[PDB]
Parts: structure tokens; C-alpha cells; sequence
């Protein structure tokens, strides 16, 4: 697993995402940016799509690093078709991966 | 023709032939084909040979030294030309098992070898107390006597450059797992692979992404091909410091 | 090693740098002031430039001196060439040194 | 009875704990060609368990020093190889191949909780680490036929044993 | 079962305070497989959880399961079926091994590189008080 990110807190328009394990180091550089798109799901078929609002990486001597990501659930994708939502509830914990190109394109094309 | 009038024509005839990138043709295939053109031209008897086997001789993984583009732009530009071609770097360096095979012979001073070890360890290791994934490079030296090699290892330990080599005590068999722990050890600065037999046993014990950086002057080895290799020929061992 | 500073936390526009060891007092006096330039990298080839925004040195009775530097990334230096735009992500921890004169000159000469 | 000979030797020279103080304890065991490898290992494990304090609660840790003599280097190195595979981590001042004797590696391993004991290869490394340790050093000798010569300025006991097996319950 | 429970109670330490746990290894010989599986089934019913290197039906012998079960606080001891499972387990263990043998008539053959002790008892009932 190249990235192990996970939603840890859910607010009505906010997601708090913890990157538990980062391995590629290129996912964080390009796909975890301040405007990047994430896919939030526990299954490959139906997902939330979120834009990163904020992030914070912290390292300390003894404990593990705290890479924390703020995101906002802009919509819902079901079976390749994106539905502009903003209120669909994801119950944490939820597996988070960077959104694919076809999913980001589906935001502005399926409406 | 002119010197500049033939540069942009020689690259394109091998760029489409091998279907590679720009650094894989101008720095990797143009450079090797220049001396093999010069080697048959500088021969006393056999000047004209057939180019049927010329296309496979230049396709070797070694990046060959070229003297004509060493006296042309100097050592401050040729070593700067090799640095962004195969020693490409990013902002974040990933914890990979990087292997640095440097060629050490009897005319090379220990001190000039010692400065390259300090250069390799500084750039290719992150031994920070706040890392959850520290990494250190592996170092292999060859072509020298064991007495001359042991003097280098003995000096590095007195200047607090702690390393591991798979032999924690006298009479110990070579333990690959000592080198793997030294990769993740923040108190071990680098790993010293003693010889080829200790080399290939360490590749099988590593499951993470592996990179090999070989720098030599005349003698090169047969690193297995599924790895990434970088084999660069230099004149003197001090040229290696400016590339890594 | 005169200066031992390291990035301990990363925000989208902010760096927190902790000075672990300060052997040379002259480096802090003239190169670690507010507005000074720092070179943030784990290697000498590719780096991230930052400007010191704030600092605080707190000393206590029994513990180690806590020298913390706030910085903001301003651009990226690759092979001696500076690229404006501090949206690149440096994964902490990253070794921090004061920037050389050539690096500060290349901020305005290269752009 | 054989229980009485062990009881006399356990109290005459050896003490049960020697107040559990951090001391440079040297255990010189006379290894023969006739002595089996595994009965040396039982003696080493018993010496290490009784004469070291590597718990995290302490702030003054210590580890014993082991020296063997009378045997060849073939089975001496073979014993050291087995002890390393069973996670009994030791040091002998030779951190790498082709290294000179580094007595400071034995100094750090004495205070290291991850290094269980300190091995000493022979006499020349034994006298070299004697001058490198500044704290109080005691030498315990367990021999059957051949007795080593110890410098006269150190607290030494010399205990004769019928074989190598009875050294284990003395310590 | 009374002997196995006494061996597990004395020669294992699975308390949450420690960080270096250990569990004993149990091997039986001279009996049929019918009452060997009857003994294994009854011990697992009373929450004396063990591993024998066969985590599922039709599995090859996995000594890694006994590596994890030795340091697992939730696995009380380890079962060994016969001599072929025992020798392969010895090679997989890297730490110090001791073989404690209790027998009445027939004694099993043990490799000489291991510390062995042999106890000949009048019957099986004396083993629970000896151990």
C-alpha cells in the first residue's frame, strides 16, 4: 500500500484525514496538495469526493509522525457517475486514496 | 563541419532508433559511441570496421568516459553534466536501499577516498532522530588489497563514522541481517559491503526498492540487470565526489 | 557541525524549524534572524528556500534549550537554479542550514 | 556427596551477588578440546543471567566479561557464532572485519543494556581492556588443569573444578 | 490435561506487565492420533488456546505460527504433533532451546546439540508434581 490515509473525524462539511502510512513520497508531493482531490470510501463502487482544505505534517522524536489532512465532501460518485452533493454522510473510519483522473473529470462532466 | 553543426544531427538518428528519452541518448548513447568510433579510428592497422555489431556495443549499461568532452568544457561542466542526468534528485528522498560501488586502487589516496564516503553519507542518508523511516547508503569498494581496505575502515571508525559490515566479531560468518538493521539504525551511518560474495547475498535479503550507483575508472562488475544501475567512468576518484 | 536545525512541522505555507544544536553563536546572530533565508533539504542538489518569519528561544532550568524557528517556503532550488512558487511539499524532518549568497542572489536573478 | 562439593565451592570464593554493584567482573573459563560446546553455552547463559543488570528500572547497568583459554580458535569462533544466533548479543572490541582491538567497544557494551556480556578473545586483548576500565575490576577463574596468570593488583579468585559442568551451579 | 495445565501455569509468563513473554512447547509420542486429537480438542474447548503449525485444514506445517505463538500472550502454549514437526520447529527457532523429556518406557531421540534432561517416572501422574 503506497498510501494509508483514513478519515478520523467527520463534521457536516469537513473531513479530518490521517495519513497513517506514506510510502511512495510522490503521492504526498503531487496528489496530497492543498487543492487536490481525494476519494473517500470503504468500497470501490461508491465514494465521496473531497477537496483538501488544509494539511499539517508533524514529526517528533519518539512517537510516529502526524500527517493530518482537512478535506470537504464536495460530492458523491456512484459507479462512474458523480452526483454533486455536499451533505452525504460518511461514517468514519473511511479509506482515503487520491482521486483518479477520470473521477476528477467526472465532477464537471456528469452534471 | 563545425562542432555545433553536428551535435543536433547525431542525437536524432539514435533517438528514434532506440525510442528512449533525452538523457538516455545524449548522455548515455552519444557518449559511448564517440570512443568506439575513435577506438577504430585511432587503431594502427584496422581503421574501417563494419557497424553491424556497433549498435549493440554502445547499448551497454555503462556510461563511458569521453576525454574529448573533458578537455572541451573542463571538469566543472562534465561532472555537472553527469549530475542532472543520472543523479537526479527530488525534494524528498525516499528510504531506498542505495548501493554505491566505488572502485579503489593502490594509487588512490585513503584521504581522497575518505572524502567521498563523507559526501555519499551526507547526501544519501537521513539519520534524523525524528524519522520513522531512517535510511543509510550501502558502500562497496573493490580492486584494492584487503590490508589497504582495512586501513580505510579502521580510520573511519576513529572519526566516529560508525558503520556495519556483516561481521560483528572475529570468526563471524557474514550476516546480511546486520546490514539490514544498519539501514534502519540511526546510530549506524552507512554499510560497508566487503566484497562481491557479501554483495549478492545482501540483494536477496532486501525487499524494498533498490538502486545501484557504480563509479569506476577501468574495472566494472556485472550487477544484475533487474535493478537500476548507474555506471559512470571517471578519470580520478575525486571526480566521484562532484557527481554524488 | 556548527548549526543543527531541522523542520519539525509542515503547513501549506509554513515551516517550523527546531534548532537542536547551536555550536557557532555567530550563525544565530546574523543568519538566523527574522527575514533571513534558510535552505531546507536532505541533499545538496535539490532544496527548498524559506524566509524566517518568527523565532523563539526558550531556556529552562533542567531541560535542553528550545530554539524554534517559523519559516515560510518561497521557492525551490534545483542544481543552482531557483524556481519561484512555494507550493512544493517538503516531508519532515529536513535538515536546515542558512542559505548561501548564491542561493539568495538566484531568487531574483533567475525569475 | 557431590551436593556438598558444590555447596563448598559456591560459598568459599564466589559470593551470591557481590552486593549487585556495577563492577568489571571478569569470568575466565578454561575451555578444552574435550569440553563440549553446549555445556559452555549453559555456563555462559548462567553467568550472564546472574551477573548482569540490564533492566530498564536501573540507572547503573553492568555486564560480565568473558574470557576463554586453552582451546583452539576453530571452536572458539564456533561458540561465538552460536551465541549470536540465539540473540545473546556480545562484543569483543572487533566491530568490523580487519579491525584492531577497540577496548572502548567493551567499555560502552558494559553500560549497554542491549549488549548482554563482553567477550575477550585472548590474553593480549584481556590486558588491553584491563587498562581501559577505570572502575573496580574483579577476576573470577574457573579452571580444571591450566590456570592463567592474573596481574597481582586485581581481586582474583581461583576455583578448581572437576569438569566444566559444575561451573554452572557455582555461579 | 492436568499435566499440560501445570506445565503451562509454571513455564509460561503471559502477564500484561512483561514485554518478553514465553510459552512452553508440548510434544507427545507413543500414542495414536485418535486420542491425540481428542486431547487437542478438549484443551481448545476450555480456552487453553494453542498452535500446532496448522492454522487451517489441509495446511502444510507452518513453524512461523509457533514463532508468533511463543511470544503471543493470548496463545498459552504450543503443540507439536510428531518428530517431523519437532525437528523442523527446532531449526526455525533461533533463541536458546531446552528439551525437557518425561517418559516411562520409551525415550525419544533428541539432537545432541541441544540441552537435554531425561526424567523416567513410574507413571504419568508423577509428572504434574515433578514439573
Amino acid at each position: 500500500n503506497d498510501i494509508n490515509a483514513e478519515v478520523v473525524s467527520v463534521s457536516p462539511n469537513k473531513l479530518k484525514i490521517s495519513v497513517d502510512d506514506l510510502e511512495e513520497f510522490k503521492i504526498a508531493e503531487e496528489k496530497l496538495g492543498v487543492g487536490s482531490y481525494l476519494r473517500v470510501s470503504d468500497n470501490q463502487d461508491v465514494a465521496l469526493l473531497a477537496i483538501i482544505d488544509n494539511f499539517s505534517i508533524e514529526v517528533k522524536e519518539s512517537q510516529k509522525q502526524k500527517y493530518m489532512i482537512e478535506a470537504s465532501p464536495i460530492g458523491l460518485v456512484k459507479n462512474g457517475k458523480f452526483y454533486r452533493g455536499g451533505d452525504s454522510l460518511a461514517l468514519p473510519p473511511k479509506k482515503v486514496e487520491p482521486a483518479k483522473l477520470d473521477e476528477i473529470i467526472s465532477i464537471y462532466s456528469d452534471s | 563541419k563545425s562542432f555545433d553543426d553536428q551535435k543536433k544531427e547525431t542525437i536524432q538518428i539514435i533517438k528514434n532508433h532506440f525510442q528512449c528519452e533525452d538523457y538516455e541518448a545524449e548522455h548515455y548513447l552519444y557518449s559511448n559511441a564517440f570512443r568506439k568510433t575513435y577506438d577504430i579510428s585511432c587503431n594502427k592497422k584496422d581503421r574501417r570496421i563494419k557497424k553491424s555489431d556497433f549498435v549493440e556495443s554502445i547499448n551497454k549499461s555503462k556510461v563511458l568516459f569521453n576525454i574529448w568532452f573533458y578537455q572541451y568544457e573542463g571538469r566543472k561542466e562534465y561532472l555537472r553534466k553527469l549530475k542532472e542526468s543520472f543523479i537526479r534528485r527530488s525534494v524528498n528522498t525516499s528510504p531506498y536501499a542505495r548501493f554505491f560501488i566505488l572502485e579503489f586502487q593502490d594509487k588512490t589516496d585513503i584521504k581522497t577516498v575518505k572524502d567521498c564516503i563523507y559526501k555519499i553519507q551526507s547526501n544519501w542518508s537521513n539519520l534524523s532522530k525524528r524519522t520513522d523511516r531512517p535510511y543509510s547508503p550501502f558502500l562497496l569498494f573493490h580492486g584494492t588489497s584487503d590490508a589497504n581496505l582495512y586501513e580505510l575502515k579502521n580510520q573511519l571508525f576513529n572519526e566516529d563514522l560508525i558503520f556495519t559490515d556483516g561481521y560483528p566479531f572475529k570468526g563471524s560468518v557474514f550476516t546480511p541481517k546486520m546490514l539490514i538493521e544498519g539501514f534502519s539504525n540511526k546510530e549506524i551511518h552507512f554499510q560497508f559491503i566487503n566484497d562481491i560474495d557479501d554483495f549478492n547475498e545482501t540483494l536477496n535479503s532486501i525487499n524494498i526498492r533498490k538502486e545501484v550507483y557504480q563509479f569506476y575508472t577501468e574495472n566494472c562488475l556485472d550487477i544484475p540487470s533487474q535493478l537500476p544501475q548507474v555506471n559512470i567512468q571517471v578519470k580520478d576518484f575525486a571526480d566521484i565526489k562532484e557527481i554524488v
